């Protein structure tokens, strides 16, 4: 049932922001990530 | 912190030890190297409309003359060789000039200092960055402070608490829908608002949105039980 | 950003529908997949460079269907839902301001995005700018309040954030009537997008330069295959098509040559524009001048045709 | 002195000025010994 599907690809995630005149997100909490960079 | 970093070193080598996949862009490079030259190879053994591909084979054959009208050719032909793959290599050889000037500069940033560039060292926040060396390149680990469980919390510019607005000389002012504090912009950790905290401007008519609370003073209660210790120091004189 | 993909029937273009010429063209081998993996490798990264501008956020955000950006209208460089292509006013010119083959085996590729996933992307970026600050590109996205975003931008100028709110009717209405002014300039001047255009120009000179070397003799007794055909036998068109196959194919290593070194000029700016992107919309930068000439605020990214506008806000 | 910081005396710094500091502790002291200046006062009148 194996198949090379066709598609429109995905940008992203859709995700709407909970921005009002007087409403912030502060992070309680964070995480340390370690990320690798290549360059010739 | 430490915990979070020897587990993130962790995931780099699980990551590149598990599949063979992040590398590529090095390998482009030495793939492109191999298969310039092969190619650069393999176009000896074209014609350019000669007798044959082989030198030897026209020169153990004709004489001085019949000769030349194919030898020609071939010099022609293979020397048009030459000179493509050589414009190919220049070309290229911009294209990791360039990517080794930006590897120079990103070893000066984020290697040798701290970084306050968005992204330039990594997606998040630049903590710090390591260099490992690999075949033909570098490869940095970057090391990032990143934002991870945030609460929303209700928000205004300024307090006003005695007819004059107050604003945060770091941080920015939050409720929990009850009380206020002031906290810094990217860590949750509220502090009541004081006069330390805190620096002053104007009144409270101009800031559009600013809101009411009281701000301590932390010279004030030192002062009162001053006081509470003057009153028994009088009401004691009274006495005798 | 990028520039027209153009992939190119090296045999077509040299020997269309001739297999004696095909045979001839034979002499030379690879050549012509040398030059075909060449123009692939071009097409390819105008992709890459495209996704390197456009494609830094993995969520596409969008703004909220109320507006209380603190009296700052972002109308004119926001999506218009009215619209067939969902793109901003501000980007409907840019799309006009820029002015934008196939018999002789040249063809042009699609670009990978397409202009509709190019507006997607610049306006995730921009409802990210608006809503929540620096922490859409540095985490997930954190709301806060456009006021209070521009005095976190404030404080990153070295001004005090009491500066802001006792101005900001006057900080809006400068920025109201800026963002008219960019308006009125793009319909005025002709010369703002030629970089733009300057690109486009080029590239289009360079394939219509390549088509017309195929009526060039290069010493032949004619440039029309079939008119040295028609009248000789195999000795003497030999001689005479060998003259056109060699002049041919120096146009066609002429052209890769033109387009892989303009290419280059193109990736060039491209990670600009992707430096750019990082610096002056995900974030605020400290570079003088380097975000336009002020201290910089912050900057909203625009789509056009190959490129990318970025409108930059600074203090002065 | 909430605006300012101190480093040594004044012989070092090449173009200095002589001007008042205000210290913000000193009028909230001073009405603080005006209080007490009244009770005492008030303490002579019994
Ligand atoms: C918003 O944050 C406030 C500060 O954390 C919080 O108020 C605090 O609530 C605790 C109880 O949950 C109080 O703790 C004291 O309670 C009595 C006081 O007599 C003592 O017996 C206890 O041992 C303890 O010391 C704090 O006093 C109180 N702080 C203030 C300034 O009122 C609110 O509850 C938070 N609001 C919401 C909706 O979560
Ligand atoms: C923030 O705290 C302010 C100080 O308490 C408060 O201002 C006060 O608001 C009330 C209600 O509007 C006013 O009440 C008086 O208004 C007029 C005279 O100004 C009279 O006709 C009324 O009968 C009534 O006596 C106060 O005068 C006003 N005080 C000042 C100094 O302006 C704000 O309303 C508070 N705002 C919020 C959102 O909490
Ligand atoms: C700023 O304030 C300083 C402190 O008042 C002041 O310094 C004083 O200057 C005077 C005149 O130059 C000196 O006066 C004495 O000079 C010698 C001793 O050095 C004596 O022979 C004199 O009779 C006289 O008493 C003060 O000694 C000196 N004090 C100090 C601590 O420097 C500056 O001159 C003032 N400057 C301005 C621009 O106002
Ligand atoms: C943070 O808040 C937003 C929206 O604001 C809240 O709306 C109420 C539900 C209440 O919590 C108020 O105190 C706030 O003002 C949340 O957004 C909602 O998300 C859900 C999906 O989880 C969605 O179905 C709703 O339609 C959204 N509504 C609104 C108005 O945004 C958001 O999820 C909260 N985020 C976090 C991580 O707590
Ligand atoms: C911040 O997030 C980390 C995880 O990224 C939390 O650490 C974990 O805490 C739970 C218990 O709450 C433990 O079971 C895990 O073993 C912890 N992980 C590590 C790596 O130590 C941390 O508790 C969070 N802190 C706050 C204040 O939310
Ligand atoms: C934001 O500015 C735009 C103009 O750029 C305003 O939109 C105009 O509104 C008037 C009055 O309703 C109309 O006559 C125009 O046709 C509108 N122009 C466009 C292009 O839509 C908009 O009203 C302003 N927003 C706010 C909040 O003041
Ligand atoms: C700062 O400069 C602005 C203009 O760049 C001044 O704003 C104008 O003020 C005059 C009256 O003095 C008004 O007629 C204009 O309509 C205002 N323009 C705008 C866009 O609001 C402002 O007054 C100056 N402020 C100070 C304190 O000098
Ligand atoms: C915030 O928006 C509400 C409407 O939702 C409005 O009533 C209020 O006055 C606004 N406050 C500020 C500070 O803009
Ligand atoms: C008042 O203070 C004196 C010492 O100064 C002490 O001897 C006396 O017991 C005190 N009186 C009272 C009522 O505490
Ligand atoms: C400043 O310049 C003037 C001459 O215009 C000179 O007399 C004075 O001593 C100078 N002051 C300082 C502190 O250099
Ligand atoms: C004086 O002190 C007495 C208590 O000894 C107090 O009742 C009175 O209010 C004071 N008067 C003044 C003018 O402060």
């Amino acid at each position: 049932s194996q198949s090379i599907i066709a598609y429109t690809m995905s940008l992203g995630a859709e995700n709407s922001v909970a921005y009002s005149n007087n409403s912030i997100a502060i992070p309680t909490n964070f995480t340390i990530s370690v990320t690798t960079e290549i360059l010739p | 912190i430490a915990n979070q970093f020897n587990s993130a070193i962790g995931k780099i080598q699980d990551s590149l030890s598990s599949t063979a996949s992040a590398l590529g862009k090095l390998q482009d490079v030495v793939n492109q190297n191999a298969q310039a030259l092969n190619t650069l190879v393999k176009q000896l053994s074209s014609n350019f409309g000669a007798i044959s591909s082989v030198l030897n084979d026209i020169l153990s054959r004709l004489d001085k003359v019949e000769a030349e009208v194919q030898i020609d050719r071939l010099i022609t032909g293979r020397l048009q060789s030459l000179q493509t793959y050589v414009t190919q290599q220049l070309i290229r050889a911009a294209e990791i000039r360039a990517s080794a000037n930006l590897a120079a500069i990103k070893m000066s940033e984020c290697v040798l200092g701290q970084s306050k560039r968005v992204d330039f060292c990594g997606k998040g926040y630049h903590l710090m960055s390591f260099p490992q060396s690999a075949p033909h390149g570098v490869v940095f680990l970057h090391v990032t402070y990143v934002p991870a469980q945030e609460k929303n919390f209700t928000t205004a510019p300024a307090i006003c608490h005695d007819g004059k607005a107050h604003f945060p000389r770091e941080g920015v002012f939050v409720s929990n829908g009850t009380h206020w504090f002031v906290t810094q912009r990217n860590f949750y950790e509220p502090q009541i608002i004081t006069t330390d905290n805190t620096f002053v401007s104007g009144n409270c008519d101009v800031v559009i949105g600013i809101v009411n609370n009281t701000v301590y003073d932390p010279l004030q209660p030192e002062l009162d039980s001053f006081k509470e210790e003057l009153d028994k120091y009088f009401k004691n004189h009274t006495s005798p | 950003v990028s520039m027209t993909k153009t992939s190119v029937d090296c045999t077509m273009y040299i020997c269309g529908d001739s297999t004696e010429c095909s045979n001839l063209l034979l002499q030379y081998g690879s050549f012509c997949t040398q030059l075909n993996r060449a123009l692939t490798g071009i097409a390819v990264e105008q992709d890459k460079n495209t996704q390197e501008v456009f494609a830094q956020v993995k969520q596409i955000y969008k703004t909220p269907p109320i507006k209380d950006f603190g009296g700052f209208n972002f109308s004119q460089i926001l999506p218009d839902p009215s619209k067939p292509s969902k793109r901003s006013f501000i980007e409907d010119l840019l799309f006009n301001k820029v002015t934008l083959q196939k018999f002789n085996g040249l063809t042009v590729l699609p670009p990978l995005l397409t202009d509709e996933m190019i507006a997607q992307y610049t306006s995730a970026l921009l409802a990210g700018t608006i809503t929540s600050g620096w922490t859409f590109g540095a985490g997930a996205a954190l709301q806060i309040p456009f006021a209070m975003q521009m005095a976190y931008r404030f404080n990153g100028i070295g001004v005090t954030q009491n500066v802001l709110y006792e101005n900001q009717k006057l900080i809006a209405n400068q920025f109201n009537s800026a963002i008219g002014k960019i308006q009125d300039s793009l319909s005025s001047t002709a010369s703002a997008l030629g970089k733009l255009q300057d690109v486009v120009n080029q590239n289009a000179q360079a394939l219509n330069t390549l088509v017309k070397q195929l009526s060039s003799n290069f010493g032949a007794i004619s440039s029309v295959l079939n008119d040295i055909l028609s009248r000789l036998d195999k000795v003497e068109a030999e001689v005479q098509i060998d003259r056109l196959i060699t002049g041919r194919l120096q146009s066609l290593q002429t052209y890769v040559t033109q387009q892989l070194i303009r290419a280059a000029e193109i990736r060039a700016s491209a990670n600009l524009a992707a430096i750019k992107m990082s610096e002056c919309v995900l974030g605020q930068s400290k570079r003088v001048d380097f975000c336009g000439k002020g201290y910089h605020l912050m900057s909203f990214p625009q789509s056009a045709p190959h490129g990318v506008v970025f409108l930059h806000v600074t203090y002065v």
